């Protein structure tokens, strides 16, 4: 059927990816301004922006096996109920108006509910299911 | 918004992508 | 545009083998074009080396 | 600048790595760096090489490739006329 | 023979010497109303698509006669209500809109005669390449119509229609992509015939309802509708056919049909429900709200929220309630936009309520048509348009008890409309304005007494076009 | 400096008869449907959050008695 | 037969006395007369739409290339046009452009390929700084030469590694390898968006778009144009990756989002240059199919046509505006044309009905653009690739209606007394008139498409 | 009550004129450093940027594709 | 192909950090395209004969087109040969 996913496996190898990401990325955003100095001071530009993307995964992904473990068999209605919680990281980055989060919780919900895979394959002639075999014409 | 111009001078505004302050209001040779 | 190569020996074993249709079969031409793939890197040959070099380290 | 240079330099030497064979593993991100270990190459005879030639080949391949060379004598032609129109300012 | 209209497009080009160009752009609908009649004579019985016309000419440019008939296949079938009712109404905008032309221009004529002959191709279309390349087709036009000719911000009114009925249309793209990439056919007056099986018959009726949604429309976006209807350009199509533009329960009922034999996992849990708290809230939302213009379209959203649950009912009974609340709505409707715009928007130029109360005291014969009509659109004893939202709820109660339990509160709501709108609307002191002018124009009353004469003649409820189940039924 | 060619620009003039305009301007009235038909500021308050919930929940009830009702026996 | 055009009018501009201005008029002649009599081999094109190679390396896929150059003649035959009827002597060089994007739809082989997007490449950065006396074109040409100079080695180190994996060249020697060594994949996928330079990919994005601002009007139809189809006509001709293998379609995902976002702009050429990029990244989609080619053949031109139209239309939008920018540039700002409508409003229509066209309303054009487009999505599988090409056909709507209403509104003080400026007007009424009746002839070519 | 709703529909439609209008002035503050003299390094960078993320997201696809966040921070910005 | 990816990555990194000097950065992105060639040219060898070489003397001669427009435009970074300027 499905398996029940290693949520500290995937939780902890994610955060890494996330911090790794915060490293190469939001580090890398030091170009947009003339406050220069190079390594002390790069973080005091860009506290804001490592944990927005940390705290992405340990929001998404610990989210979904958990979810994986609630409704299983590995749906995508686990993404519409991941995400969300990754709209809670987005509170996190505005914590002006909680109307406001709730709003962009819900969006990055809805955001969620459709990015399953995308470049699917191995669809030939795609969408056409068939019915149960007695010489069937209205599919491919 | 909206923002227009029929009059620039003292040109190179930095705080922009592209500001209001054109190449050739007037040239020198 | 192939001059007169020290892997071209390999063209026609795999070219004869594209001869007829058996890249539709998909895997007729899998030892042939392996073999110009060894031909072009020595990768099997390296891990031989590699292997018997190894069983050489503990002597 | 370290900021990023070391991440580059990082990235870059596993594109290097990327370079290698085929395998889909980064097994192949070390086995490009120990190639020299297990190996050095055999040189072997002459069988039936008649005539001397190096760059001779090239224009033989360039005569069978004549094309890219009749294209990139428009190249030139780009190159000389290119500086002329953009600098002479004719009047 | 061919070229004996082309001669009559001399005629129109010299006909440029009186500057008007529009009494010419009425004598033509004018024509077109009897060239309508005459085909009316013809759809007997045996319920299939009589005329034909392919008319994107696989083999040729204009003409059909062919083998490979690669084209758009234009035609009538028991569409053809519709289509009786719309050329009767084609004139009676521009006639109810002929003095207020407000002199820009007048190619205003032209581009509300152009949306009058394209929507009418829409009625005639067949396939769902040809159904949409009218169904939108109109949007540039509706867009001019709004952009220039405009009273309020036309600046905020055009671009809603842009967004939404552009939105939802382009979602209708992937439906009729999908399905014209399985069938690769789209034949749809030849096409009730299909192995499709579900799962992958859902998400097309997704597809398709969500534009359907937007047309006419439901809780998710109907604010769409009043600001097209508060900025309402030049009395005639000003509403008038972007109020028959949303007879795209033409479109939920020409479709929906032939390949949705298997639609009851998604017909009552969702339209029945999105329907419902429409025709509650929606209906509700007309309390407050001051523009004269604004508490008349959701009474438009009421009315087809009505009719789209008379559509899914899976009865007979419910398809024709739906069918004649489709003509109904659009024989009342229009004659009440054409009240608010023509003789009490040019008579004031605005269209609030709260200075604008107080009439029967200098425009007597007004109120007079203002309360029968207002009266047909509240439900109405007699065929103004009763038997339409009474059969709709036989379908609709029919299918489901408990939601159509709620939905005879319709009644309610529709009563709010107008009798909140009515008695502070005619009670007697008229203090802020000046004691305008005459009520009825002599043509006005015209275009006024045709529509008032067009809804209560339908009382004999006449299904003589309609085969009413021929395709609209489930085992 | 080369700009802006002789073709003479005259003044345009939408054209009607003068309408008598028999009304009034009742500025305040006017002030109060100019803030009616504009909803920008709608900042989604503590009242805000009981009416899109009441919105919902009348969605939510009405689901929960139509698709665990669809069959009457 | 453009060789020997171009070796011809080049000693026709040496021992000229600068008057310069009718040596377009034959060359625009010259080339119509050329596709006139060089039609016919659309005869001996296609039975099955057999290839015909040059020398090993060259390839005239005849359904597909073969239509490819006579767009490219047919929108310089426009061009030349535009020139005619403030100019250098530049269009040998035009020429020569063209000589490289046809050998690009040509290449076989990525030796022709790299020599040819090479000269191509220089022909672009010569274009750019043709008209020296600007600042605009100074800094827009060294920037346009320095960034393709980085993708120019991205391409060649990536055909570098793929010469280092296979001791071939051609893609002709990949013929369905499916062993699939995933440095192939990577080599593939770099090879890829070292051609997509041109477009703008959203991490590649805005170094194009001050370019095309800092250009002059007559030279930005010209580049905004020409590689857009040309790299991408190469690359759906060879389709390289069947699928992205998520790679490419997050580079479209992020375009088409990340550009279209880009909705605010009062600048025009930033505004159409945006158009032009998104709409270069529509046909970015179908280069993630396999054996799909009929929508990309026909959206380049039921695209491109359009492009040319609105750029001519706003070219003949100089004339009404009471206000003009720098000597090179007219008409930079959309508030200059406000009240265009009380002018000559036969244009505002030919303007409206080719904005409508690039939002796709059915009965011109995006009915049958954006239809073959969905169609070949569909077809394959990329379900929400769907869904977020509506988003961004939506969007990108808002700011192509943007200019209509700007366009329309009303004007302070202008209506009429002048002269007048045509004989050119046949060609944007020629554009116009065949953006709104393709729906006549809509079923003609979906026949000789299906033969060829 | 119900019409206070309603305006809460245009909630859902003005921040489309107004979210995106801040989406608008966030992708064009992105890489608007200098911008117009020095454009050069801005885009310098940035193709460093570019090949550097890309090439780690190949990376990060073929371990684990569930970690789809590196998008989802990418769609911060805008 | 260590010899070539090595000056390859460090001609880029170099025109990515290259907040001085435009010429600089302008031959660093000439010597990209001879740390093409170190690889190109071993690859060549590596293998046999005439091959890849071919490709090396295509880019050797058009590198040499690209220096030439590369001068030939720098020279048009400003006014012409020289005015009054600011
Ligand atoms: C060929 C295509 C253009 C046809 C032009 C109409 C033929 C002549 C009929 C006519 O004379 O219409 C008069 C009107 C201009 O009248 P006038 O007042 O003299 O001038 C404007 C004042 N400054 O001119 C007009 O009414 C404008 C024509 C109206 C149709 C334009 C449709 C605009 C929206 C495009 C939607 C998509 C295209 C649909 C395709 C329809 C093809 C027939």
């Amino acid at each position: 059927h499905f398996h029940p996913y290693n949520t500290l496996g995937l939780a902890t190898q994610s955060a890494m990816v996330g911090l790794g990401a915060g490293v190469v990325a939001a580090a890398a955003r030091n170009s947009l301004a003339t406050g220069p100095r190079n390594i002390l001071t790069t973080f005091s530009k860009s506290g804001g922006v490592v944990t927005i993307f940390t705290g992405a995964s340990i929001a998404y992904v610990f989210t979904y096996c958990s979810a994986a473990n609630l409704r299983e068999r590995k749906d995508g209605w686990n993404h519409m109920w991941a995400g969300a919680a990754t709209g809670a990281v987005l509170g996190a980055r505005t914590k002006l108006v909680p109307a406001f989060i709730g709003w962009t919780v819900l969006c990055g919900a809805a955001c969620g509910l459709f990015g399953w895979t995308g470049a699917r394959f191995n669809a030939d002639r795609k969408a056409s299911l068939e019915q149960s075999p007695k010489g069937f014409v209205q599919e491919d | 918004d909206l923002l227009f111009r029929t009059s620039h001078m003292v040109e190179d505004l930095e705080t922009y992508d592209e500001d209001s302050p054109i190449n050739t209001s007037d040239a020198n040779t | 545009t192939g001059g007169r190569n020290r892997c071209f020996s390999e063209w026609q074993s795999f070219m004869h083998c594209t001869a007829k249709t058996d890249a539709k079969s998909r895997a007729q031409c899998l030892p042939n074009f392996e073999d110009y793939m060894e031909c072009l890197h020595h990768t099997k040959e390296k891990a031989r080396l590699r292997e018997i070099e190894s069983v050489l380290k503990q002597k | 600048l370290p900021l990023v240079l070391i991440s580059l330099i990082v990235l870059t030497i596993s594109g290097l790595m990327i370079y290698s064979n085929d395998s889909i593993l980064i097994n192949k991100l070390l086995e490009a760096f120990g190639n020299d270990y297990n190996t050095i190459i055999t040189q072997d005879w002459f069988n039936i090489e008649n005539t001397t030639l190096l760059t001779t080949i090239g224009n033989v391949l360039l005569t069978n490739n004549a094309f890219i060379l009749l294209v990139l004598a428009i190249v030139l032609l780009l190159g000389i006329i290119g500086p002329i129109s953009i600098t002479m300012k004719h009047k | 023979l061919l070229s004996s209209l082309y001669l009559f497009n001399r005629i129109l080009a010299w006909q440029g010497n009186v500057k008007h160009f529009y009494l010419f752009a009425s004598n033509l609908l004018l024509l077109f109303i009897v060239v309508l009649y005459i085909n009316f004579n013809t759809f007997s019985n045996s319920f299939q698509f009589n005329f034909e016309l392919f008319n994107s000419l696989n083999p040729f440019g204009l003409s059909n006669s062919d083998i490979s008939n690669g084209l758009l296949f234009g035609i009538d079938g028991l569409s053809l209500t519709f289509i009786l009712l719309t050329v009767l109404l084609i004139p009676l905008t521009l006639l109810g809109n002929w003095y207020n032309i407000n002199f820009n221009s007048n190619l205003y004529y032209t581009l509300v005669l152009a949306i009058g002959l394209v929507i009418l191709l829409n009625f005639w279309a067949l396939d769902y390449i040809s159904f949409y390349i009218l169904f939108e087709a109109t949007l540039p036009l509706l867009f001019i119509l709004i952009h220039i000719y405009g009273s309020s911000d036309s600046e905020r009114a055009s671009f809603y229609v842009l967004m939404f009925t552009l939105s939802g249309s382009l979602f209708m793209l992937l439906s009729i992509v999908v399905i014209s990439i399985v069938l690769n056919t789209t034949n749809f007056i030849n096409h009730n015939l299909f192995v499709l099986s579900l799962d992958l018959q859902t998400i097309i009726w997704l597809g398709l309802f969500i534009a359907i949604m937007v047309k006419t429309p439901l809780f998710p976006i109907h604010v769409w509708l009043p600001v097209v209807h508060s900025e309402s350009p030049l009395a005639g199509s000003m509403i008038l056919a972007g109020l028959i533009l949303k007879l795209a329960l033409y479109a939920i009922l020409r479709l929906l049909l032939p390949l949705l034999c298997e639609a009851q996992i998604l017909y009552t849990p969702m339209i029945y429900i999105i329907s419902l708290l429409t025709i509650i809230l929606t209906s509700l939302a007309t309390l407050r709200q001051i523009d004269l213009k604004v508490i008349i379209a959701y009474s438009s959203i009421s009315h087809m929220g009505i009719a789209i649950l008379g559509v899914c009912s899976n009865t007979s009974l419910g398809i024709y309630g739906s069918i004649v609340l489709g003509v109904a709505h659009g024989f009342v409707s229009p004659a009440l936009f054409l009240i608010v715009g023509g003789i009490l928007y040019d008579r004031y130029h605005i269209r609030i309520v709260n200075y604008y109360k107080g009439l029967t005291t200098y425009m007597p014969q007004l109120a007079t048509y203002i309360i029968i009509l207002s009266f047909a659109n509240i439900g109405t004893p007699l065929t103004g348009n009763f038997t339409g939202e009474f059969l709709s709820l036989q379908g609709g109660f029919i299918r489901n008890p408990i939601i159509g339990g709620i939905s005879c509160i319709s009644v309610l709501l529709a009563a709010i409309y107008q009798l909140k709108l009515t008695n502070k609307l005619t009670g007697g002191i008229s203090s802020i304005y000046m004691h305008r002018t005459n009520d009825v124009t002599i043509r006005e009353k015209f275009i006024m007494n045709i529509l008032i004469i067009s809804t209560l003649i339908i009382g004999i409820c006449p299904q003589i076009m309609y085969n009413l189940l021929y395709w609209t039924v489930n085992n | 400096l080369k700009p802006s060619s002789a073709i003479q620009r005259g003044p345009l003039n939408k054209g009607g008869w003068d309408a008598p305009h028999a009304l009034h301007n009742d500025g305040a009235i006017d002030r109060y449907a100019h803030w009616r038909t504009f909803y920008q500021e709608r900042f989604k308050y503590t009242r805000a959050t009981g009416k899109s919930t009441l919105i919902f929940l009348v969605a939510f009830p009405a689901l929960i008695g139509y698709v665990a009702y669809q069959s009457e026996g | 037969m453009l060789i020997l055009a171009i070796i011809s009018l080049i000693t026709f501009v040496s021992m000229s006395k600068l008057s310069d201005n009718r040596a377009i008029i034959r060359l625009i002649n010259i080339y119509l007369i050329l596709v006139l009599v060089l039609d016919s081999f659309l005869y001996l094109l296609f039975l099955n739409n057999q290839t015909y190679t040059v020398m090993g390396e060259l390839l005239i896929f005849n359904s597909f290339t073969f239509y490819i150059d006579m767009l490219i003649y047919f929108i310089m035959i426009v061009i030349s046009s535009l020139y005619g009827y403030p100019k250098k002597e530049l269009i040998i060089l035009f020429l020569i452009n063209i000589l490289g994007a046809l050998l690009i739809v040509h290449s076989n082989d990525f030796i022709t390929l790299f020599v040819a997007i090479e000269l191509q490449s220089y022909s672009i950065y010569l274009i750019t700084a043709i008209y020296n006396s600007s600042y605009k074109a100074s800094k827009a040409s060294m920037l346009y030469f320095f960034m393709g100079g980085i993708l120019s080695i991205l391409i060649a180190y990536s055909i570098n590694t793929y010469y280092s994996v296979l001791n071939s060249y051609t893609l002709h020697s990949l013929d369905s390898l499916i062993i699939n060594t995933l440095d192939l994949n990577l080599i593939l996928i770099a090879l890829s968006l070292g051609l997509l330079f041109k477009i703008g990919i959203a991490p590649l994005h805005k170094w194009l778009i001050s370019i095309y601002e800092n250009t002059p009007i007559l030279i930005t139809i010209y580049i905004s144009l020409i590689p857009k189809i040309s790299i991408l006509s190469y690359l759906v001709l060879s389709n390289i990756s069947i699928n992205s293998l998520v790679i490419s379609i997050l580079a479209i995902l992020t375009l088409l989002v990340g550009s279209v976002g880009g909705l605010l702009q009062i600048k025009i050429k930033r505004l159409l240059a945006f158009s032009g990029l998104t709409n270069a990244g529509y046909m970015m989609l179908l280069l993630l199919l396999n054996n799909n080619e009929f929508s990309y053949l026909y959206y380049i031109t039921q695209y491109s046509i359009s492009h040319l139209a609105i750029f001519m239309i706003i070219i003949f939008s100089i004339y009404y505006i009471n206000y003009i920018n720098n000597q090179y540039n007219p008409i930079i700002y959309v508030n200059q044309l406000k009240g265009l409508i009380h002018d000559n409003a036969y244009l505002v229509l030919s303007m409206a009905i080719v904005v409508f066209s690039f939002i796709g309303i059915p009965p011109l054009l995006g009915f049958f653009g954006k239809l073959n487009i969905l169609m070949s999505i569909l077809n394959n599988g990329y379900y929400f690739i769907s869904i977020v090409l509506i988003v961004a056909s939506l969007i990108s709507a808002l700011y192509y209606l943007y200019l209509l209403n700007v366009s329309i509104q009303d004007k302070n003080n202008i209506l009429i007394n002048s002269n007048e400026t045509v004989s050119s007007v046949l060609s944007y009424i020629l554009s116009s008139l065949i953006i709104l009746i393709t729906f006549g002839f809509i079923y003609n070519s979906l026949i000789i498409d299906i033969f060829n | 009550i119900a019409h206070h709703v309603d305006k809460g529909s245009l909630y859902r439609l003005g921040p489309v004129g107004i979210n995106r209008l801040l989406n608008k002035a966030s992708y064009n503050v992105i890489n608007l450093s200098s911008n117009t003299r020095s454009s050069l390094s801005m885009n310098s960078m940035l193709i460093l940027i570019t090949i550097v993320s890309l090439l780690l997201l190949v990376l990060v696809m073929n371990v684990n594709f569930i970690i789809v966040i590196p998008v989802l921070i990418s769609i911060l910005y805008i | 192909m260590f010899i070539g990816t090595i000056i390859l990555v460090l001609s880029f990194l170099g025109f990515v950090f290259n907040r001085r000097n435009i010429i600089l950065a302008f031959i660093c992105l000439e010597t990209m395209l001879l740390g093409i060639n170190l690889i190109l040219l071993r690859n060549s060898v590596l293998f046999d004969d005439i091959s890849g070489s071919l490709f090396a003397i295509v880019i050797i001669i058009l590198a040499g087109v690209e220096s030439a427009i590369g001068l030939s435009l720098l020279v048009s970074y400003y006014r012409l040969r020289g005015v009054i300027n600011s």
